[PDB]
C-alpha cells in the first residue's frame, strides 16, 4: 500500500522464467527449489 | 576544467568544457564551474590513476 | 498437490495372463511417473523412470509408457517372480506423495 | 568405500525420545541432497524430510515439529532426534542418497523398523 | 564421461512439454530486490 509513497535506494532487476506450478512455491514457510540454486530468497526478502 | 572529489558521500564532478586564445601559464579573469553529474557512489576512496 | 486415484489395488489371475496396470492422476504428470518392483515383503527396486527410458538390468517382459494424464504399465510374459506390488509416483509437483501401487499375486 | 548405514531404533513410548542416525561415507550431507523417508505397514511409502545443500530444511507435514535434524562432516553423519512422538509412528524407516528426480529412490538399502507400541 | 552408478548426467530438464496442463505453463519472472546503501528511488504518489 505504502509503495506509492515510499523511498527506496537501490535495486536489482532480477529475470528468468519458472513453471507455473513453481510461481505459488515462492512464499515463506512454502516448498520448493529456487531458492537454493537458481534465486536466492531470504525469508525477510526486501523486495517485490 | 574537472573537480575530482567526495562531498557529503555523493562523488560530485564539476566540469567547464571552453574554447580559449591561450597567451601565458593561466588567464587573468574569472569563470565558473558550474555542476554536471552528482553520482551517488558513498565509498571511500584515496588513490587513483 | 498431485493425487493419484488408482482403482485397482489387488487382483488375481491365473499363470501366463497378461498383466496391465493403469494408474490415473489427478493433475498432468509431465513424462515424469515410474515403475517399481518390490517384492513380497521386500524392498523396492525402480525399474522405469522419467516414463520413456530402459535402465540395465530391467528384464524385457516389463515395459512402461505414458506422457500426461494417462500411464500405462505392461507386462507381456507372466512369471511367479512378477508376483508383487507395482507402484506409480510423480516426482512432479511438491510434495512429492508416493503411490499406493496395484498387488498383482498369481 | 561409498556406504550408507544405518543406526537407532526400538521399543520406544509415544512422547519418548529416541535417535536416528545415518552414517555416510564418500558423499557430503551438508552440502548435498539426502532424505529420510517412512512406510507404514500396509501402506505405501510416505516422505518425511530432507536436506540441502545451502542450509536450507524442509520436512513433511506431520514431523515439521516433531523431529530434530542435524548434521555432521566430521563422519559424513545425519542425526535425527525423535521427542514428543504418537502411537502412528511405528512403520519402516530409510535413509536416502536422493538425486532430485531421475528415477526416485534408484538405490535401496535394509531399513530399520521402529514400533511405538505401550508394550 | 559415462553413465551409471553414482554416475547421473549432470543436467535436469524442466518438463516444459504440450501435454502438459495450465498449471505447467512458463512463467517469466521479473523481481526488483531493494537493497540500502544515495537513494534515486522514490514513490510517484
Amino acid at each position: 500500500t505504502k509503495l506509492n509513497d515510499l523511498c527506496f535506494t537501490n535495486v536489482y532487476a532480477d529475470s528468468f522464467v519458472i513453471r507455473g506450478d513453481e510461481v505459488r512455491q515462492i512464499a515463506p514457510g512454502q516448498t520448493g527449489k529456487i531458492a537454493d540454486y537458481n534465486y536466492k530468497l531470504p525469508d525477510d526478502f526486501t523486495g517485490c | 576544467e574537472f573537480v575530482f572529489k567526495n562531498i557529503d558521500g555523493y562523488f560530485k564532478i564539476y566540469s567547464k568544457h571552453t574554447p580559449i586564445n591561450l597567451v601565458r601559464d593561466l588567464p587573468q579573469g574569472f569563470s565558473a564551474l558550474e555542476p554536471l553529474v552528482d553520482l551517488p557512489i558513498g565509498i571511500n576512496i584515496t588513490r587513483f590513476q | 498437490d498431485i493425487v493419484m486415484t488408482q482403482s485397482p489395488s489387488s487382483l488375481s489371475a491365473s499363470v501366463g495372463d497378461r498383466v496391465t496396470i493403469t494408474c490415473q492422476a489427478s493433475q498432468d504428470i509431465n513424462n515424469y511417473l515410474n515403475w517399481y518392483q518390490q517384492k513380497p515383503g521386500k524392498a523396492p527396486k525402480l525399474l522405469i523412470y522419467d516414463a520413456s527410458n530402459l535402465e540395465t538390468g530391467v528384464p524385457s517382459r516389463f515395459s512402461g509408457s505414458g506422457s500426461g494424464t494417462d500411464f500405462t504399465f505392461t507386462i507381456s510374459s507372466l512369471q511367479p517372480e512378477d508376483i508383487a506390488t507395482y507402484y506409480c509416483q510423480q516426482f512432479d509437483n511438491l510434495p512429492w506423495t508416493f503411490g499406493q501401487g496395484t498387488k498383482v499375486e498369481i | 568405500e561409498v556406504q550408507l548405514l544405518e543406526s537407532g531404533g526400538g521399543l520406544v513410548q509415544p512422547g519418548g525420545s529416541l535417535r536416528l542416525s545415518c552414517a555416510a561415507s564418500g558423499v557430503t550431507v551438508t552440502s548435498n541432497y539426502m532424505s529420510w523417508v517412512r512406510q507404514a505397514p500396509g501402506k505405501g511409502l510416505e516422505w518425511v524430510s530432507v536436506i540441502y545443500s545451502g542450509g536450507s530444511t524442509y520436512y513433511a507435514d506431520s514431523v515439521k515439529g516433531r523431529f530434530t535434524i542435524s548434521r555432521h562432516n566430521s563422519k559424513n553423519t545425519l542425526y535425527l532426534q525423535m521427542n514428543s512422538l504418537r502411537a502412528e509412528d511405528t512403520a519402516v524407516y530409510y535413509c536416502a542418497r536422493d538425486l532430485r528426480e531421475a528415477g526416485g529412490m534408484d538405490v535401496w538399502g535394509q531399513g530399520t523398523t521402529v514400533t511405538v507400541s505401550s508394550a | 564421461g559415462v553413465e551409471g552408478f553414482n554416475c547421473y548426467f549432470p543436467l535436469q530438464s524442466y518438463g516444459f512439454q504440450p501435454t502438459n496442463g495450465v498449471g505447467y505453463q512458463p512463467y517469466r519472472v521479473v523481481v526488483l530486490s531493494f537493497e540500502l546503501l544515495p537513494a534515486t528511488v522514490c514513490g510517484p504518489k
